[PDB]
């Protein structure tokens, strides 16, 4: 029933599955071996084993051992079995290229069998979350391949992405802009629908609402973590509706291209302010429109508000959602699309968050988080089209793509798609 | 990917990687009967990747030392690491070239080139997965210039798929008591700018001044020198012996390093180097840290990029901190000092940080910069080459050792399209 | 003193696989000058509609170059366009069918149909090489002992092929002789695109030297003719394992040429020829001392539209290039 795969793809991607799966297992009940007290609703992404190791429903891959390696050496290892922990040896490194052409081939098949004798083991797969980077080599180039072989192999089930998005701020690569550009290129007519994290929102409210002077990326994880518990809560905990990735997708498209919402977790208050720890569910739904508490840390007060669904989690009453939703409709300057009426789905899960034992944030009563979609996106895009154009002008670092199997034509067809996604974002709003 | 296969070649490169083998073996936590002693488990993790497992409990460095004359394998099987490379390993002759590239490249060296051709298929045939190769040699002597252009050519010719990394050290316009050596130079760099994936432009002068202003030190002694080499050395291979963070290997490192495939010639830097066991006082700290790795002071090569920007720096920071603060030190740095790096290179500083430091210390940064600014060198080289070249000084000694003097023409005109190369993209902007 | 480099575009039909897939006729033509692709025009020297024979690309566009080489100008003839799109068809062909023969054996021809044509005073020296570019090394195809060839620097440094089999050639029957057997040494590849892919760039050199006894003058003219191969999407042509790592060096080695032809027309500073050793072999072919005919080769099926557009944009990049053209002395 309703059961979700988890892809982690890229070290990125790899760390943020770690802290979600421990924070899984301790929300679940589920000591890191295996064994666990109880039972519930760990169903869907987790099966039960016949010696009572709960397991999860995961694909780890890396296109070298060492990311994985830290998995299987340290907590959760004795979790985490050794069939959905998958390593490659020569990697992509950074090269788009490397990783749809060259090396990515290499594993594509064995992570898809291993995926399909995963999925042949749910009894109603809705689809999978796939976490990747756009913007690294394994995250960006294996992942789009990975998208292309999954259309075709799964078809109608489900395929969300939980992308990384590198930031004007906060970049990485220096092929970063290619990297971005190319695999976007390749997931817009694959992919369903992707939750762009941003490296430097993530960065960026953990100094600022959570008041972390120096945070580490296992810090960042758990913010991050904290809001894909959030959109998984709806399957996993008791509650109302909401309980299916699809409706996500129905819900916040407005053309299908523009694919791509912005979410936001609240509260994202740090365990140490403890003084206005009293927060309503006006408070935080205030703070799921506040520019501040945006995972995508783009301008709102340039972007228009496509489509919104509010997943509140923990002791939240719907008569105060919407006594909220209305008041935040007066309130907030948000431009809103003409063809539909007024938008909000909305979803309540009666359990809280859970934190894990060292973790940042408060022990909230409740929580919430938004996703959007947002035409604030597009400043992102053209920031990101307008890198490219400046690499791409001169050919710099176009040489190891090419060279490693890829057309300079890709790069035009990419950047003409990426382009007309700026249309696009143009065009709705007229 | 898992496996380098290491190459010393020539005095100085034979002397600067033994010197390297004990820091890295140190590192490892391996001793010189090649014992592992290492009292973290982590420092067996990425172990095959310099090493091999030997018969027994035994780690072998996968190393591979070439010298034309033995006495050079003898200071190392003398050294203190010696009994720690295998013999079958010393690959030695009887003479030495003598500071003649040509009796590198053509006579001596090319009699020795498939002994040592012999061992290096031997390395990599027992090695799982190969990443690629990594020479050491000078491109200044007779042994590590000829014979070292002669090997990477070799090597490659063989292996062109994997990665060719090299240290590759440039002769000082203040010392040596060579002379011909940017003959040997301008001879190797057309090999060089053919055949290397990346090359880590190591220059003697700027080491002179490193540790002659920084460390302190008067005339140039090599093992006080080779203790810097090889800390860089050890800096740049962090990410391939240990993990951390981004760029594990070279080949994510190269491809983010290099725009246009002949400007591979990288501008090395290390921190920290202040003064020693009193301070302990005046820096410390991450950003305290990346002011020290971006600064010209603490640049390993004799080209200063005040005079010639940035195109792109790769920052090996060693110890366990904050990624939020290099990425806003890198941010920092790139916005105020934006005139010192490219426009049309956006995003220009690239950073990986390794949870383990080096010994002696707590916390490190090693620079990779890939500047225009070496063009400084490619020119003092050329003024010298064409400078005895247009009275063909020097030439009978080269040319009767087998080479055209069309050679001497060809190796210029690489060499000087090498310039204009890096003179362009010093000089390019945006649009 | 500068002449730009003709760049002269040519589509086949539908093959047998486009065809029967069901793909469009996407080529609309406009005089001799331009093709107009999807309402866009791109503008041209010659362009060649489908139905030319192997006879009509020689006589427009290759039969004046033949004149101005034997005036001792160097002249560069090649084929540039991505797998199918009929470049070999064009400069080899069918070699032996006097109406399937493409442009190398009828620039062989027409020589020595120009020499018959001479005085008993013009002697004429005519020595031919034929070498590939295949994997990034220089395969002799004459001689199968060398795998990689050299690239050297001349007289006032232009870059010639060092390590060559030269043939010094009597008849052109004889050449014809040269280029048979040249041709079936070459790396040749079925793959879903071509059955005969070219998977290497084949580099035929004709010196022709020359002097007139009674004038006493010598003359030089090098003839590059130079059957690519057509930088492919993975997608399309479906290479894995060999027919990957022969795309790899093709698109490298293009993309290059692209650049050093960009560069070029823009005027950047460089112009890198160094990148790629086929760039180096048309670095005089691309400034130099040459009279070059660039034939862009185009597939008029829509599954081809994106890079066959790109294609086009080359050309029309590569036109705005002028040659630093003079007489090469002997
Ligand atoms: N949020 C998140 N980002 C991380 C993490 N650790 C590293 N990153 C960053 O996310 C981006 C890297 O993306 P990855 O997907 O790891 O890139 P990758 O595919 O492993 O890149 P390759 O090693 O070249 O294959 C960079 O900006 C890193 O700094 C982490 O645990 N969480
Ligand atoms: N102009 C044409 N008229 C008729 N047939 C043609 C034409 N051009 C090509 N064809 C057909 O298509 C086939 C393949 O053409 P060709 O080998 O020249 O393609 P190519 O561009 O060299 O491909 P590649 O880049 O793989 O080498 C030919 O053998 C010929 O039968
Ligand atoms: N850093 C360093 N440079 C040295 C050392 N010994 C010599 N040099 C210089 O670095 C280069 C070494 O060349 P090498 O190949 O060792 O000369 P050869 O062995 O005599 O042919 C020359 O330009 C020497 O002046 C050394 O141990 N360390
Ligand atoms: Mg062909």
């Amino acid at each position: 029933m309703r059961e979700c795969i988890s892809i982690h793809v890229g070290q990125a991607g790899v760390q943020i599955g770690n802290a979600c799966w421990e924070l899984y297992c301790l929300e679940h009940g589920i000591q890191p071996d295996g064994q666990m007290p109880s039972d519930d609703s760990f169903n869907t992404f987790f099966s039960e084993t016949g010696a009572g190791k709960h397991v999860p429903r995961a694909v780890f891959v890396d296109l070298e051992p060492t990311v994985i390696d830290e998995v299987r050496t340290g907590t959760y290892r004795q979790l985490f079995h050794p069939e959905q922990l998958i390593t490659g040896k020569e990697d992509a490194a950074n090269n788009y290229a490397r990783g749809h052409y060259t090396i990515g081939k290499e594993i594509i098949d064995l992570v898809l069998d291993r995926i399909r004798k995963l999925a042949d083991q749910c009894t109603g797969l809705q689809g999978f979350l796939v976490f990747h980077s756009f913007g690294g080599g394994t995250g960006s180039g294996f992942t789009s391949l990975l998208m292309e072989r999954l259309s075709v192999d799964y078809g109608k089930k489900s395929k969300l992405e939980f992308s990384i998005y590198p930031a004007p701020q906060v970049s990485t690569a220096v092929v970063e802009p290619y990297n971005s550009i190319l695999t976007t290129h390749t997931t817009l007519e694959h992919s369903d629908c992707a939750f762009m994290v941003d490296n430097e929102a993530i960065y960026d409210i953990c100094r600022r609402n959570l008041d972390i002077e120096r945070p580490t990326y296992t810090n960042l994880n758990r913010l991050i973590s904290q809001i894909v518990s959030s959109i998984t809560a709806s399957l996993r905990f008791d509650g109302a509706l909401n309980v299916d990735l699809t409706e996500f997708q129905t819900n916040l498209v407005p053309y299908p291209r523009i694919h791509f919402p912005l979410a936001t977790y609240a509260p994202v208050i740090s365990a140490e302010k403890a003084y206005h720890e009293q927060l309503s569910v006006a408070e935080i739904t205030n703070a799921c429109f506040e520019p501040a508490n945006q995972m995508v840390k783009c301008d709102p007060r340039h972007g228009k508000y496509m489509a919104c669904c509010l997943l509140y989690r923990g002791d939240v009453v719907p008569k105060d959602v919407n006594a909220a939703i209305a008041t935040i409709k007066t309130k907030r300057s948000i431009q809103f699309v003409d063809w539909c009426p007024t938008g909000f789905k909305v979803g309540i899960n009666y359990q809280p968050p859970t934190v894990v034992p060292g973790g940042d944030l408060a022990k909230v009563q409740r929580a919430v988080c938004m996703l959007s979609n947002t035409t604030a996106i597009a400043e992102a895009w053209a920031r990101l089209d307008h890198k490219f154009d400046l690499m791409y002008a001169k050919r710099a670092f176009v040489h190891w793509y090419v060279g490693e199997g890829m057309e300079e034509g890709e790069f035009s067809e990419a950047r003409e798609d990426m382009a007309a996604l700026e249309k696009d974002y143009e065009e709705v709003g007229v | 990917m898992r496996e380098i296969v290491h190459i010393q070649a020539g005095q100085c490169g034979n002397q600067i990687g033994a010197k390297f083998w004990e820091v890295i073996s140190d590192e490892h936590g391996i001793d010189p009967t090649g014992s592992y002693h290492g009292d973290s488990d982590l420092q067996l993790e990425r172990i095959n990747v310099y090493y091999n497992e030997a018969t027994g409990n035994k780690y072998v460095p996968r190393a591979i030392l070439v010298d034309l004359e033995p006495g050079t394998m003898d200071s190392v099987r003398s050294g203190p690491f010696g009994q720690i490379f295998r013999p079958d390993n010393f690959v030695f002759g009887q003479s030495g070239a003598g500071n003649n590239w040509a009796k590198g490249h053509y006579t001596e060296g090319a009699e020795l080139v498939d002994s040592v051709l012999d061992v290096v298929r031997k390395e990599s045939e027992s090695c799982d997965c190969l990443q690629g190769f990594q020479l050491t040699h000078s491109l200044g002597g007779g042994t590590g210039s000829g014979m070292g252009t002669l090997l990477i050519s070799k090597i490659r010719e063989e292996y062109p798929d994997r990665i060719m990394n090299t240290f590759s050290v440039m002769p000082s316009p203040k010392v040596s008591d060579t002379v011909v050596e940017p003959y040997n130079a301008t001879l190797s760099v057309h090999q060089l700018v053919e055949n290397t994936d990346e090359t880590y432009s190591i220059d003697n002068e700027a080491l002179y001044d490193i540790c002659f202003r920084t460390l302190k030190l008067t005339t140039p002694t090599y093992g006080d020198l080779n203790h810097l080499v090889s800390a860089t050395m050890s800096g740049v291979t962090t990410c391939l012996r240990f993990p951390g963070q981004l760029n594990a290997d070279l080949r994510k490192l190269a491809v983010n390093m290099v725009p246009f495939p002949r400007l591979h010639f990288f501008m090395p830097g290390f921190a920290p180097l202040t003064s020693r066991g009193s301070q302990q006082y005046r820096a410390l700290t991450v950003p305290e840290l990346t002011q020290q790795m971006f600064d010209s002071k603490n640049m390993m090569a004799a080209c200063d990029p005040r005079h010639g920007r940035y195109l792109t720096v790769a920052a090996i920071f060693r110890g366990r901190m904050s990624m939020k603060e290099v990425d806003e030190q890198m941010l920092n740095v790139q916005n105020k000092n934006s005139s010192y790096f490219v426009e049309w290179i956006p995003n220009n500083v690239k950073t990986a940080v390794c949870d383990i430091p080096p010994r002696g210390l707590k916390m490190s940064a090693t620079f990779i910069g890939n500047s225009t600014a070496i063009q400084e060198l490619f020119k003092r080289i050329s003024e010298q080459f064409t400078a005895m070249f247009r009275r063909k000084a020097f030439l009978h000694w080269y040319t009767g050792e087998g080479m055209d003097e069309m050679e001497f023409t060809e190796a210029e005109s690489n060499m000087n399209d090498l310039v204009s190369e890096y003179q362009q993209y010093q000089d390019a902007t945006a649009d | 003193a500068e002449s730009n480099i003709k760049v002269m575009c040519r589509f086949r039909p539908l093959n047998e696989s486009e065809v029967n897939r069901g793909d469009k006729y996407i080529a609309k033509f406009q005089g001799e000058d331009t093709v107009v692709i999807a309402s866009k025009p791109y503008a041209f020297d010659r362009v060649f509609q489908s139905s030319t024979s192997q006879e009509q690309v020689y006589n427009d566009c290759a039969k004046k170059i033949v004149k101005d080489v034997l005036e001792g100008y160097n002249g560069t003839i090649f084929a540039y366009g991505q797998t199918s799109s009929g470049k070999t068809h064009t400069m080899e062909g069918k070699l032996h069918d006097p109406e399937g023969m493409g442009i190398i054996p009828r620039i062989v021809q027409d020589i020595f149909n120009y020499i018959y044509s001479m005085d008993e005073n013009l002697e004429f020296h005519i020595k031919v090489s034929y070498f590939e570019i295949y994997l990034d090394k220089i395969r002799d195809l004459l001689d199968v002992s060398k795998t990689n060839l050299s690239v050297h620097e001349d007289k006032n440094r232009v870059p010639y092929v060092k390590g060559a089999t030269e043939r010094f050639v009597s008849s052109p029957d004889e050449v014809m002789d040269t280029i048979d057997e040249g041709k079936s040494n070459r790396h040749v590849a079925v793959t879903n695109m071509n059955e005969h892919s070219s998977r290497s760039h084949s580099i035929f050199l004709i010196n022709v030297k020359q002097e007139n006894t009674q004038t006493e003058q010598k003359l030089s003219g090098k003839l590059y003719l130079v059957d690519l191969a057509g930088s492919e999407k993975v997608s399309k042509t479906g290479a894995e394992g060999a027919v990957l790592d022969e795309a790899k060096n093709i698109n490298k080695s293009l993309s290059a040429l692209g650049n050093v032809i960009s560069a070029l027309a823009e005027g950047s500073t460089y112009v890198p020829y160094r990148d790629s050793k086929m760039t180096r072999i048309l670095q005089d072919s691309l400034g130099g001392n040459c009279r070059t005919t660039i034939v862009i080769c185009c597939s008029p099926s829509s599954y081809n539209e994106s890079e066959t557009k790109s294609t086009l944009l080359f050309g029309q990049r590569a036109k705005t290039i002028k040659n630093t053209v003079s007489v090469n002395v002997e």
